[PDB]
Formats: C-alpha cells, structure tokens, sequence
C-alpha cells in the first residue's frame, strides 16, 4: 500500500503523469499533430509553472494559464525534427524554464493540444 | 380529422419544427387517421367546431402530418412526421416548446403508445436561446485541459458522510490527478450535510488539492433546490467562494428553474453540469415516451455545458445523440436514430458524460467512443481502489493518459487496449494495484 | 421668410450657439433666401402662421441668419453663419443639441445640399457637460506615462479567434512594450467571443503583461450593446477585473448611451476610449453632411478620454480639429477650417488617437505632426511583424523611442526621419527585422 | 528569430527601450527641459522601481508609480550641468536605487517629463 507524495509533485496536464517523453515518444506525438494538420508551436515559462491566483479570484479566472510564445505557430511543418529542433534550441536558451509543446486547430478555430516537452532538474 | 391534418404533398418549411413520432395506433385505426389525430391533438383539434375558429386562419397554426412509414419488425407501428409552425412556440421557452408538441398528444384513446423520437429545431428558433453558458471549446479554454477526455468521481456514500469527511474525500480524490468530484443528484440540502457547510468544506479541499497539483480543480455543486429563490442562493455562494462549476438535476428542476440557472451561468462565469436524473422513467420504453436525443436537444437549447449521456458497458445510438450534443451540424442518418438533419448556427456544443459501473479496463474503449471531448465519471473506480482515493485517482489519471499516448501514437484503442493498459500496470503500482481488484 | 431670419445687422451673444452651413442653393435661390430659409427650417419657421405664435415672442427663440459669404471656387456655394439662442438647448443634452440644429433643416426642397462645417459652443452651454472622464493631463498622470506618444494595437483578426487565443495575442503584444491592446469596434458579443469570456482572458493577458514588463497596461474592452443595460453590464465586468479602459462606438451606440456611459466612467475611474466607426458615412462628402470636426467637439461633450482621428496620410484641417480636441481655447483659422473661436473653460482635452495602415517608417512623421498628446494604433504593423507580436511591439517601442530622443536632442523629424530609424536598426535587431519588410 | 526575453526585462517608462543614456545624451535630454521652460527634478526609489498592486485593486489605483523627491524641483536652473551634479550626488547616496529625471510644466500645470537615468547593476 503505498502513499501518493504530496511534496515537489506538481503536473502540467495531458500526459504529465507518464514516464517523461523519450525523444522518439516526443517525435510520435508531434507526428499526430502534423498527420490531423494542427500547427505545432511551443511555450515556455521561467517564473511560476503552475496555476495560481494574484489579479482576481471570480470563477474561470486563473493567472499562469498563458506561458510565453517561442517564436511563432510552426505554420507548413512538415517534419516533426523541426519541432523536436526548437525544442533544443528553446532549452539552450531557457534551461531554467518549462516547455510544452501546444497545438492550433485552425478549422475548429482553437487552441486544442498542450504537453509538457521538458522540465527543469528537481521537477 | 383526416382531410384537415394529414397532408402528403406538405413541404416542410426551414422555419418548421418537425417531429418524428413513434405511432402504435389502436386496432382497426389506419394510419392517415393516427397521423393526423398526432398533429390535430398537438395543435389546433377540437372534439367539436367552434365558431371562434372563423376570426383566424387556422391553417397558418395547424399540425400537419405529412409522411408516414411503417416500423420493420414490430407489428402495427409506425413513424409519423408533423411540422409545427414557428409562430406557435415561445421564443427561448423549452417549457413551451415541450408543452406545445408533448402536452396532450399522448393521452389521446385512438393511439395505444406514442413515443417522441427527434425534432427539427429550426435555426431561427434555435438564435432565441441563449445555448451552453461556455460551451466545449470555452471549458477547455478557462481549466486548461487539451487532448484528452477530462477525468471525475462521484462522492458515495452520497447520504450519511459529515460535510468535512466528504470534503476529506474530495481533496484526496482531486489530489491523484482527477479534474474534477461531484454531488450526487440527490444531495442537495439534507439533515447530516446541510448544503453551506458542504460548499465550505468541498471549496477547501478542492483549493488544498489545485495548490498541491498545479492543475485547475473543480467539484460539481449541487444548487438544484425546491424553489428558485434557493437554487439561486446556492448558485450565489459558489460565485462568491470563486469556485469554477455547479450542477443541476434539470428534468426534476424543470426547464424553468434551468433556464434561470443557465443564464445565471452566462453571466457569473460559472460551469455548469448537468445531470438527467428521472431521465429513464420517460425515456426507456421503445414504444411510449420521448427518446433521450429529444431531453439532450432541449438541454443544449435551455444551457449546460456538460451533461449525462450514460455508459456505453445500441452503441450507435449513443453516438447519434452525442453528435446532435457537441457538433454545428449533424445530418439525418436512421442507423443512429437521426431523423432529421440538424444544425445549431454555432450554438456551442455540451460536453457528453460517461458513468456507471467502470473502471480502468474500461478506459480503452471509453476513450475510442467518445474521444477527447468528453467527461468519463469514476465512482466506485475511484473510491474502490485499495489503496482509497489519491491511488484511485492516479489509476484512472495514468490509464487515461496511456491510451490518449497509444492512440495518438497510431494503436488501435479497439484491439490492443488490453495490452496497453498491461503495459501502463508496469510502471504504475496505483494502477497494477486497481487492475489486480477489477476484470 | 427673408426679413424675420436674415438678419445681417445682428451682434452675436456670447450665450448663442454659432453654426456655419455649407449651403448649395437650388438654382435661381438667391443666397439670402437659401440662409433665411435654413434659419427658419433649423428653429421656428412654420409653412402657414398660427394663432399659438401671438402666445409667446419668436424673436426670443428664431434662429438667425447673420452673415453669408460665396465659397471660393465653387458655383453657387455659400457659407451662411446662423445664430441660436442658448435657451433652445437641454442642459448637458447633445442628443438635443444635434436634434435642434441638423434635425430637420437637411431635407429642405429649396437647398440642393447642406454641410454643417462648425459651431461655437457657448461658454455656458459648455459648463452644462460633464465632458470628458478624465482627460489627456489625468490619463497620462494615471497610467505614469510621459513625454511621447502611447502605442496601441488592434488585434487582428476581428472575428474568428477563441477568447483564449484573442488573449494570447493581447499579452504578446503588451509585452514588447505597447501601452494598449484594443477591440475592433465590430467586437461586441458574437457566437464564437462572448464579451465575458474575452473581458476575463484579457485581464488575465494584461496583467501578465504589466507584471512582466512592469509598466501600466491597457485593454480597450469593447462594451458597446444593443441596449443601456447590456452596455452597463458590460462596463460593470471592467470596473470589478480592475483594468483600467473601455470603449464605446459612440455614433452607433449613439449620444444617449454614450453620455451614460461617460458619466459611469467618471465615477468609477474607468478611462473611455472612442471609437468613430460610420463617421465616414456623414463626413466624407464636401456638398452634403457634417465636417469631423462638429462630431469630435460634440464627443468632448459627452465625453470621451480617447478619439480617433484619422490617419494622415488635407493635413491643415486635421490639425485644426486636433486642436479643437485638446486644447483650452483655439482661435477662428480659415485655413484650419476653425469658423469659430472656440473656448472650453477648463473642460479636459481628449487624446487623439491615429490608426490605418501605419507601420515603423511612419513614426517620425506621425509624431512631428501630432506631437505628444497621441496614440498611435498599429494593427499590421505589429502583428504583421516576420518575428510575432513582441518583437513587432519592441520595433514600434524603439521607434518612437528613438524618434523622442531624435527630437529632444533637436533633430528635424521631418527630414531626418529615415535616417533616425536607420540609425537605430544598427543596435535593434527587432526594428532592423521590421525595416526589411515595409517600405 | 529572437524571441523577446520575459526574465530581468523591467522596464522604465519613456526612453527605457533605448541604450542607457551616457552622460553627453543626459544632458541633451535636460537641454530640451530647459529649453522649454520645465523644471527639472529627481525623484528615486530603493524598493521595487515597478507598478504592482498591494494598497487597492480599483480602476486607475496603482502602488509604485511615486518615487521619492530627491531635494526639490531645480527652479532657475539655467544649465544642464546643474542637473547632472545632482545625479551624481544621489547615486553616491543612493548606489541602489533607481533615479529618474522629471519635470514640471508650470503653464500646463502637470509633470511632463519622467525617463529613467540610472539603474543598478543587473537592470
Ligand atoms: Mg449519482
Ligand atoms: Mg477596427
């Protein structure tokens, strides 16, 4: 009978309760992206990985929801090594923050995927 | 009766709400006469001419019945379509639009049974409603949870717990990676858990367990009441503690009640769940009542932004329903018992929730059916686990989480869903721990 | 007609409203009947006398035709110069004001066109206004932002983002230094943006974008409606997030609700942001409407923080009703079109805001013609920038910076404008990435 | 593609985008107040140097937007000298603190002016 830890056990949603994506496992999941033509982009955040509540507190209002653009939506990707490719140069820049990946659903008009790419150590 | 109400040659106009009825007439009453005694007894048909009926035009307000077919199998049976006029209903009024086509018709001595299969809901009669408060796209958008089916449990026992205990259980439910814990229907306000002391309690747990996970959190409280000036004050209190969703138990509310709480929704930024207790006293007989997909269309005109649409453990059926649920548009298609083609002019769609009796065998399957958007509602699978409800919560997290990665990786959900929840069992204690207790 | 309201000898009072009149005569209308008549028809000309007249002196209430002058150019084009007495208009009512002048006479058989140029808003008709909220000298010193133009953006596209993605722009825009984000003015409440879904994920962007930036930041939040009360609610949502500015379509919304809205806007320390949309539709012909230049003081009465003003790309003109905004009292100026001397006894000045297909090149002309007291609103010019939003907002922030600087030190905007900007691509990568694609 | 930085990016109002000013640029900045008949003034701050939200939440309220007057507004300063001579004598006093120039328009009756002169070490 084990005890769920409370302690340094944040998540970030869709697929954060997993072993922590493998490249190759990182590659399959943009392929899926690529194969129903969502546009790939990637997010990033130094501060407060987490949700909180600082500028108001009424139903559906939370602050850290939004992380950072790294540059713009992968707009004709075409490979998912271009996105696995921005991965690490987000990472050489940012090796302190999180990275997600999320996905844009331009029929449905949406943001409709988000999953965290990498960690910083200690999380 | 007859020359008046049955009208073949009637073309339907795009402002028509159109009815399919299942018609079991009485021995030795043909059909022509069942199908216009269906559309007279809905409209405007009286047992004796009346001179007031010369001040008007009363084909401009009659019923007509214009197709009839016989039922494969069952013996004298038969789907009779109505239009009714737009001019006959209120706008934005599920009690009216029920009350006009279901208020008298199923008493009348000619026909043994009749049953409501689908309506048409014209598209200038749906812009009178407001629809869902957010709305599938909207929900994701406010908890921040994409590509996957959100994930939630029940609180049993659902009378006898103090409000502390439940709330105890709700944060351990939330804390293993659940999104969300619900009021049963039937809690409401009673002796042992008196309502305010309930919403106090469920609040604390639910914000211990956000502050430990970083994941938004929710618990379905139950505002659903014996009067509106009481269902309102439930509702004001969940505003106030800046909690994201309520419930309502919109067939033993009413439309009325629901509508108000809709509305309140929309303009208090609240979720709502919506729960279709009774659902099954009107909705099971094939050949007397009303089809659920008819109490489904009603909710998405009324509002809510999730509602029960059953377990799946005819499959087809169910997702006849959940697309006339979650979609703009839905053509007519009578292996799924979709009789007319409907469209809802971006009204949004509602989020279907699957419950009852499963568990993380059932994740495969559950995710293969309804896809991502959808709620999938753990109960006993939750509260059962042997380790309680933190380990519960993580068993259902990782297997859900493990089919969402198996599909999006190209594996058939259908056939290898066995395996990939073997698969998971080897990493995961939680889960290896809730796969040995079920199957 | 002509001896009552053609009268030429009349010394204008310091209480009478001053109206000049382009006034295109039907053929063979003499210029002295043409002013008589739009006197009359704009007051108390009746077609046959009445008996009720002998009741009352209508020398106290007529308006008066005072002087004619031919327009330079134009066959048979005059400007004709009309008093009206203080005592014809409802207190602070610029429903009433436009009602009483340009209500009737535009139809009139006997003039081919009419174009209302200006008026001379009395100096006690002018105390009667609240006027604008709070003004460009409060605006600057709450928001703690001096010595340059702000900078806004519109978000493109207008209709077609979820209220999430809307945000996600908003907080990439503020954050590379814009003050402002904005709604288009078609942005209300639509199926697929419900105005409270976009009120919240703004607040949520902006503050973001203020906590990271550390500079006071801005969303125009659309509150237009179809109603008083929808307006109301709308506003209400903005004044309990906190932020600090809305905005009103104030010709389609109209006078009445914006006038609320101003008098709202000054209790409850909200800045109000005007929007000009169908302006184009009564001020765009020469022969035939009303110049700006009367919509933008009649704005400064009802009130308003911020107008738009045009793009300036004759400049003179724009100039002249610039003035007219914003400063205290602005001398008659033929060459501005400014008929009248104009005084606002303190009443606060209103920002103009210039908008259009305006990008980083502009920005040394747009401030040398404006100056300070500005905002200017990019929309392509900052989304539209190869490298996103930030970067696109860092080029526009630098740009203006520069320009300031440029400026202060004594360069000429105005002819070393390009190469102020050349200099500045040398150390801005983001502004060097901007200047390769416009121009 | 640079993506704009989110961590250590605080920024100062007017002028703050640029290069740090040196002191040749200081002085032509003080030109222009003087030329126009402002008055100069510094005003600093050891705390926080951003707006936040501690005090009140309301429509307009803000926290951190005064600083403190270091001395008093330069009436009669005919020389930008003057001004630089002051900047430096707070920077002494106050090597921590952020300093900003303002200035006064007495005619409009309003500050007028306020861009950043010195920050500390790592801003
Ligand atoms: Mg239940
Ligand atoms: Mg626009």
């Amino acid at each position: 009978m084990k005890v769920w830890p409370t302690q340094n056990m944040k998540r970030y949603e869709t697929l954060s309760y997993l072993p922590p994506l493998t490249t190759d496992q990182l590659a399959r999941q943009v392929d899926y992206l690529l194969n129903n033509k969502w546009v790939p982009c990637l997010e990033f955040e130094t501060d407060h990985g987490f949700v909180y509540r600082e500028h108001h507190n009424s139903p559906g209002y939370y602050d850290g929801r939004y992380w950072t653009m790294w540059k713009l939506p992968m707009f004709g990707c075409t490979d998912p090594a271009q996105v696995l490719n921005e991965l690490e140069e987000c990472k050489k820049e940012y090796p302190n923050a999180f990275i997600r990946i999320i996905g844009f659903d331009s029929n449905r008009q949406v943001q409709c995927v988000s999953f965290i790419a990498y960690k910083p150590a200690g999380y | 009766y007859k020359l008046t109400y049955y009208t073949p040659e009637y073309e339907t106009l795009d402002t028509d709400i159109l009815a399919a009825f299942r018609v079991s007439p009485q021995p030795g009453v043909p059909p022509e006469e069942a199908g216009a005694a269906v559309a007279a007894e809905s409209s405007t048909g009286t047992w004796t001419t009346v001179w007031t009926d010369g001040l008007t035009n009363l084909d401009r307000y009659k019923g007509r019945c214009y197709h009839i077919e016989p039922v494969a199998g069952e013996e004298n049976q038969y789907i009779c379509y109505v239009a009714y006029p737009l001019d006959l209903f209120e706008e934005g009024s599920v009690t009216n639009m029920f009350t006009s086509i279901v208020g008298n018709v199923f008493g009348f001595k000619a026909l043994r049974a009749l049953r409501l299969e689908d309506l048409r809901i014209p598209v200038a009669y749906v812009k009178t409603f407001q629809g869902p408060p957010h709305g599938i796209q909207v929900e994701r958008d406010k908890l921040n949870k994409y590509g996957r089916p959100l994930l939630g449990c029940t609180i049993k026992p659902k009378l006898g717990l103090s409000a502390k205990n439940y709330g105890r259980a709700v944060y351990e439910c939330l804390r293993g990676g659940l999104d969300f814990t619900k009021d049963d229907e039937n809690v409401n306000s009673q002796p042992f858990m008196r309502w305010r002391d309930r919403f106090l309690f469920c609040a604390e747990a639910l914000y211990k367990a956000q502050a430990e996970t970083g994941e938004i959190k929710g618990h379905y409280l139950n505002a659903t009441a014996g009067t509106c000036e009481d269902m309102m004050k439930r509702a004001v209190f969940a505003r106030e503690l800046g909690v994201p969703i309520v419930m309502h138990d919109y067939l033993t509310g009413g439309f009325t009640a629901n509508t108000t709480l809709s509305h309140y929704c929309r303009d208090n930024g609240l979720l709502l769940h919506i729960h279709r207790a009774m659902h099954a006293v009107i909705d099971r007989q094939k050949n007397h009542g009303m089809h659920f997909r008819v109490l489904a269309k009603a909710l998405r005109l009324s509002g809510g932004d999730h509602i029960h649409s059953g377990t799946v453990v005819e499959r087809d059926i169910t997702l006849g329903f959940v697309d006339l649920l979650r979609d703009d548009y839905t053509e007519k298609d009578r292996s799924r018992g979709i009789y007319f083609t409907q469209s809802w002019v971006s009204t949004p769609g509602v989020l279907p929730v699957a419950s009852g009796g499963i568990h993380v065998w059932h994740m495969p399957a559950l995710t293969e059916i309804f896809g991502d958007d959808s709620v999938l509602q753990f109960g006993g699978g939750t509260l059962g686990h042997p380790w309680g409800n933190a380990p519960g919560a993580v068993a259902n997290r990782v297997a859900l989480e493990a089919c969402v990665q198996a599909r999006n990786e190209g594996r058939d959900l259908a056939r290898e869903g066995n395996t990939i929840i073997r698969e998971a069992t080897k990493w995961s204690p939680e889960l290896a721990a809730a796969c040995e207790v079920w199957k």
